[PDB]
DNA sequence: CTAGTTGATCTCATATCAGGAGAAGGAGCAGAGCGAATAC
RNA sequence: AUCGAGAGGA
DNA sequence: GTATTCGCTCTGCTCCTTCTCCCATCCTCTCGATATGAGATCAACTAG
């Protein structure tokens, strides 16, 4: 059996099964357990983070380290769609853990409070949903939990949500987060996650923002004064080394040689607005509503929703060959016509993504107007019948296009039989579109998958994509390397109520922006003066 | 104590714009600052900021 | 710009003179100076 | 019993001078009155 | 309709 | 052993300061200013 420095006898017949990065992760988790601190397994999806957690907890139970003779009661807060998976994983790796699910489905068939009491009384392994943490936040937190594992802990990304407060009401030193991305939009989410795992390490959120978030974003613009970008680099370095020993994040660059990965290509099509759609958009951006938005007298949010609706299709905003949702009145639907026809002639299989469920229904009606066989899964479908549809799409070839919104289903529902994917409209979060493209291109994908993002040039959608890239750049700067070539302008990125459609004489805004493509008190002093000159 | 709607009627106007009463606006102010203060006292907030 | 001396019966001054001085070209509002007399070494 | 459909409801997320009068408190001084404290 | 303002009447 | 003071306290007395309140009734007219959907939960079905 493998043995660590202080003595943590992870069993040989489990430890041998792990991969090198998995064993490194178990080492890191147990270093945290010795320091009595929490962490974030920020390894991206597909590497396997549940295996690391069960291996580490099993070693902690067999090693009988101690308070508690070995491992005590632990709570795992995960989305419903994976709860049963978790128990099966335990039951196949380490059987003697009395694992139990808290759910209406469940297995207890009695009062749930009795389940919490009984499981804690046996030092069991208890799995919940985030909603049960929120609802029983006073009840579930009375039985001296030894570990808290927030699987997909990006549910805590908001420092305001009641789930965040209910999850931060736990008392143990041991807080582990299993999230594919600690931050998705901005540094609010990084702060919230670190306030969970380690209450004191990063400062109070005001302090954190005023020190890190504002300088970094101010240095994320290409029109920033040199002092601003240098301060942003320095502050990013400080945040990086502050979070270094508590965020274990591994990419698919170092671990790529261990597992295969088919090549992925991606294009961003810029779909010109149709003349009627262009007229409607120009009338809205000239109407008094956007003027009141610019005055601040009305919520800008409704104007955003309206312009997104216009760029999707005029029939959304406005409300034979003239029925609801005719595909000839929006240029993005023209390109979807061309791509769907060509891909059907190629015999491939398509994922059709869109943030709007109404335009998802419009796309359904369009597909019915054509003769493409298809299958739909969205939020309106019952969850108990979600797994069949996916399976029926993945097993046969007699279904051509599968319809999604970016945010339906559990994280990473296995849509492997698809070959091509089209994202009909961009979202504000880079992570939801990254998840959309990732869902088709996962482990065990047989053929080269390509993603086509559909944009309308010079419109709100182009600015949504620009914001998405900007947030992605911020996340990358924080998480992998601070030095980064600056792409954007502060005023152009934030002003998003104009219409400059290209005439093909001049290039599009995105291509114009992307036009180029003990210490001995002297090392200590050298590092201090180095950081200070920046 | 929030009073009922009859103490602070929302009178309708020549069109559809429903004008609220001064008490309703003031309760809006109290509610917003109460919620905001609540999230500060719940979280870590400077003693002078809480004050 | 005129000195006016009044006497308030109920006050801590027997006599108080004031001038609301104001530069002729209206560069500024009138600024008032008071020269008082403390009430009744 | 027992799963599938239908509505309501909640959360969450998407950007960019020409008053006056009276009552309540606090302030500073003034003294009265009694305990101790030298002292003849 | 509400609010305020102003001008008036006895 | 009693003078005699004497320090210290206990009101208490004016006074100045603050502050809060009030300022006829009723009536007429004019005039200006003043979001949307996806997902989850639950509960009623709505039938098998």
């Amino acid at each position: 059996d493998a043995e660590f420095d202080e003595g943590f006898k992870v069993p040989g017949f489990l430890f041998k099964k792990l991969f090198k990065y998995q064993q490194t992760g178990v080492r890191w988790l147990w270093e945290l357990h010795c320091q009595q601190a929490g962490g974030i397994l920020g390894d991206e999806m597909g590497l396997g983070k549940t295996i690391q957690i069960i291996a580490f907890l099993a070693g902690l139970s067999y090693s009988k380290i101690r308070r508690f003779e070995g491992l005590g009661p632990t709570v795992i807060v995960c989305p419903t769609t994976v709860m049963h998976q978790w128990v099966k994983e335990f039951h196949t790796w380490w059987p003697p853990f009395r694992v139990a699910i808290l759910h209406e489905t469940g297995s207890y068939t009695h009062k749930k409070e009795k389940l919490i009491r009984d499981v804690a009384h046996c030092h069991g392994i208890l799995i919940t949903s985030y909603s049960y943490i929120r609802l029983m936040q006073d009840d579930i937190s009375r039985y001296d939990w030894h570990y808290v594992i927030l699987d997909e802990g990006h549910k805590i990304r908001n420092p305001n949500a009641a789930v965040t407060l209910a999850c931060k009401q736990f008392r143990t030193p041991h807080r582990i987060i299993l999230s594919g991305s600690p931050m998705q939009n901005n540094l609010r989410e990084l702060w919230s996650l670190f306030d969970f795992i380690f209450p004191g390490k990063l400062g109070t959120l005001p302090v954190f923002m005023e020190q890190f978030s504002v300088p970094i974003t101010m240095g994320g613009y290409s029109n920033a004064s040199p002092v601003q970008v240098k301060t942003a680099y320095k502050c990013a370095c400080v945040l990086r080394d502050t979070i270094n020993p508590y965020l274990l994040r591994r990419m698919k660059s170092d671990v790529k040689m261990s597992l295969s990965l088919p090549d992925k290509n991606e294009q961003v099509l810029f779909c010109r607005l149709t003349d009627e759609q262009h007229k409607v958009y120009q009338n809205f951006v000239d109407s008094k509503e956007v003027y009141r938005i610019l005055n601040g007298e009305m919520q800008i949010f409704s104007g955003l929703i309206a312009l997104r609706k216009i760029c999707n299709h005029p029939d959304l905003f406005s409300g034979e060959e003239d029925q609801f949702g005719y595909w000839k009145r929006s240029g993005k639907m023209i390109v979807v016509e061309s791509l769907l026809k060509i891909w059907h002639k190629q015999g491939q299989r398509v994922l059709l993504f869109s943030q709007s469920r109404q335009m998802l229904d419009i796309l359904e009606v369009f597909l019915r107007a054509q003769k493409y066989t298809y299958l739909k899964m969205d939020g309106t479908t019952t969850i108990a019948s979600r797994q069949p549809l996916i399976t029926r799409y993945n097993e046969d070839t007699s279904i051509f296009v599968f319809l999604l919104t970016t945010r339906v289903g559990g994280l990473g529902v296995n849509l492997t039989g698809a070959n091509r994917v089209v994202i009909y409209d961009p979202d504000w979060n880079p992570s939801t579109d990254t998840q959309a493209r990732e869902r088709a291109w996962r482990i065990g994908q047989k053929k080269q998958v390509t993603v086509y993002r559909l944009l309308t040039a010079g419109t709100i959608e182009e600015k949504i994509y620009h914001r998405q890239i900007f947030k992605q750049f911020l996340t990358n700067r924080v998480l992998k390397d601070p030095k980064q070539r600056r792409f954007f302008k502060s005023n152009d990125l934030y002003e998003l109520f104009t219409l400059t459609s290209p005439d093909a004489s001049q290039s599009t805004e995105t291509s114009a922006i992307f036009a180029g493509t003990p210490l001995a008190s002297s090392s200590l002093l050298a590092k201090m003066r180095a950081r200070n000159h920046l | 104590p929030v009073p009922p709607l009859s103490v602070r009627p929302a009178v309708v106007m020549q069109g559809s714009a429903r004008n609220q009463d001064d008490l309703t606006h003031k309760l809006a102010d109290i509610v917003k600052i109460n919620n905001q203060l609540r999230r500060n006292e719940q979280n870590g907030a400077a003693a002078h900021v809480i004050a | 710009n005129t000195v006016y001396v009044f006497a308030k019966k109920d006050s801590k001054y027997a006599y108080t003179g004031e001038c609301r001085s104001c530069l002729e070209n209206s560069s500024r509002p009138t600024s008032t100076i008071w020269v008082s007399m403390l009430a009744r070494a």
